[PDB]
């Protein structure tokens, strides 16, 4: 495979940041109230 | 994209670019797995309606890039191809089910700010997040407006573009559609909104972000449409975890 896997999916500039894109929130909100 | 927005620096870092070396063009999206293995539509390498059937050598994979255009210098890495792996079972025939490629990069890439692999679903999470009216997010360079005859789409963007959509149930993607559908693909989209993945961003993938450990998860790559941006379908994607079997089995091998 080689490396990334167990770091894959956590983003340097955000994640790792602690920090939030602008539209991620929606996706959250439609595992809440899309169902 | 149609009616997305930019992408924000950083915003898609396992985002990849299949480019074309002699004449120079973007020819579709593609995600980065790990250091080595980039993940792509079958149909972006080998469609003989097309008179396409790319060799490694036709090509190049550019990651970590924002611009369209712009050399993106000591940010973007251009890496070459080692070999494709096409799945052997793929219907371009009919469908386009099973549409998924592997490509090994000749040589590891650098991971940075820019360059982040994306996570492959295992079941759990699969079963968890790929439900019907949950959002997962499509990103590529491909056309900005709606087209009627082809799944092109008209406009090029200057930066990178990103819209969520969500997960449609399974008997109403089979009603949209004449074409027949598989357990290998699943759609997505709001009728009534154009929001959608054009033919240039085919390839590049449908992510979603897990609520339970913050990472983000490639449930899709995006396979194909009737149309870009129209009003009354959606869009079709290839279902990673149900082809992952396969994806270890090229890896592993
Ligand atoms: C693709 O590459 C060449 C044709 O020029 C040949 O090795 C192979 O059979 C071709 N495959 C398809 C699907 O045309």
């Amino acid at each position: 495979f080689g490396s990334g896997e167990a770091d894959c999916g956590l983003r340097p500039l955000f994640e790792k940041k602690s920090l939030e894109d602008k539209t991620e929130r929606e996706l959250l909100e439609s595992y809440i109230d899309g169902r | 994209i149609v009616e997305g927005s930019d992408a924000e620096i950083g915003m898609s870092p396992w985002q990849v670019m299949l480019f074309r070396k002699s004449p120079q063009e973007l020819l579709c999206g593609a995600s980065l797995i790990s250091d080595r293995w980039v993940l792509t539509a079958a149909h972006c390498l080998l469609y003989p309606p097309w008179d396409k059937n790319f060799t490694e050598n036709d090509l190049l994979v550019r990651i970590g890039k924002h611009s369209r255009t712009r050399y993106e210098r000591n940010i973007e890495k251009i890496s070459m191809l080692e070999k494709i792996y096409i799945h052997p079972r793929y219907n371009w025939r009919e469908n386009l089910d099973r549409d998924i490629a592997l490509m090994k990069l000749k040589k590891p890439v650098a991971f940075s700010d820019y360059i982040h692999p994306v996570c492959l679903p295992d079941r759990e999470t699969a079963a968890s997040l790929l439900q019907a009216g949950y959002k997962g997010r499509v990103t590529g360079w491909g056309n900005l407006k709606e087209t009627w005859t082809a799944n092109v789409g008209k406009g090029q963007p200057s930066v990178l573009q990103v819209v969520n959509l969500p997960i449609v149930e399974r008997p109403v993607c089979k009603d949209s559609t004449r074409i027949r559908i598989t357990d290998n693909m699943f759609c997505a989209g709001i009728l009534g909104d154009r929001q959608d993945a054009c033919e240039g961003d085919s390839g590049g993938p449908f992510v979603m972000k897990s609520p339970f450990n913050n990472r983000w998860y490639q449930m899709g790559i995006v396979s194909w449409g009737e149309g870009c941006g129209l009003l009354h379908n959606y869009g079709f994607y290839t279902h990673v975890f149900r082809l992952k079997k396969w994806i270890q089995k090229v890896i592993d091998q």
